[PDB]
Order: structure tokens, then sequence, then C-alpha cells
């Protein structure tokens, strides 16, 4: 996930 | 006819592994890539690949993205995946499962125009 962006959490 | 960048900085065997991989650990997400539709006259994001409940609904992850992109309030802003406008009650798990491509990736554009590339 560290390339990832998390959104909408 | 979309044309997603992204697909050209990273090998489809690599694309694939990343999304399968991120599938199973994270079962309640589904990855993203968004990216400014060919001619688009709107900024790019800060960031392109995206990590999503799937239980999230295109509208909020629409009023997320809109919030985050460099847009006074006044500027359109619309999505496209398979050359379409998604449907704000839709969740991003069915948009997910309805329309990602064979790397295990959905790819949303977006645009100021109403029309895919316009």
């Amino acid at each position: 996930a560290n390339s990832f962006t998390l959104i909408g959490e | 006819s979309m044309k997603f960048q992204y697909k050209e900085d990273h090998p489809f065997e690599y694309r694939k592994k990343e999304g399968e991989k991120i599938r199973k650990k994270y079962p309640d997400r589904v990855p993203v890539i968004v990216e400014k539709a060919p001619k688009a006259r709107v900024p790019d994001l800060d960031k392109r690949k995206y990590l999503v409940p799937s239980d999230l609904t295109v509208g909020q992850f629409y009023f997320l993205i809109r919030k985050r992109i460099h847009l006074r309030p006044e500027d359109a802003l619309f999505f496209f995946v398979n050359n379409t406008i998604p449907p704000t009650s839709a969740t991003m798990g069915q948009l997910y499962e309805d329309n990602h491509e064979e790397d295990y990736f959905l790819y949303v554009a977006y645009s100021d125009e109403s029309v895919y590339g316009k």
C-alpha cells in the first residue's frame, strides 16, 4: 500500500 | 477509446501483480487510477494511484477528488469510466467489478468537459 493513496475512509 | 498514460509507465505484468496483491491484502478496498483526460483544461491531481473503500459511492468519491484538485469553486469536473459518466449512486466496488481492466485496476478519467477527450 506504500505507493497507494487512501481516499474515502 | 480511453487512453490512460499510467499503462505506459508500468508493464502489464507488474500492474496485474500489484492489483491482485492489493485486492488480496485489502479486500474491502479497490485500486483506482485517476488521470486527467486528454485535452482537459484542469490541473493534474497530486496523486494518481488511489485505494478506495468498496462501499464508497461514486458521488462520495467525486466529492473527495473534486475537493483535492486545484480548481476554483466555479470550475466544472466530470468523471469517465469506459467513455461514460458513472452513476452517482453506484458503489466504487460495483464500478470496479464492472469495469476494472485485466490488470485488476479501475481507471477513471476526469475533465472539465462533459464528453471524454473534448
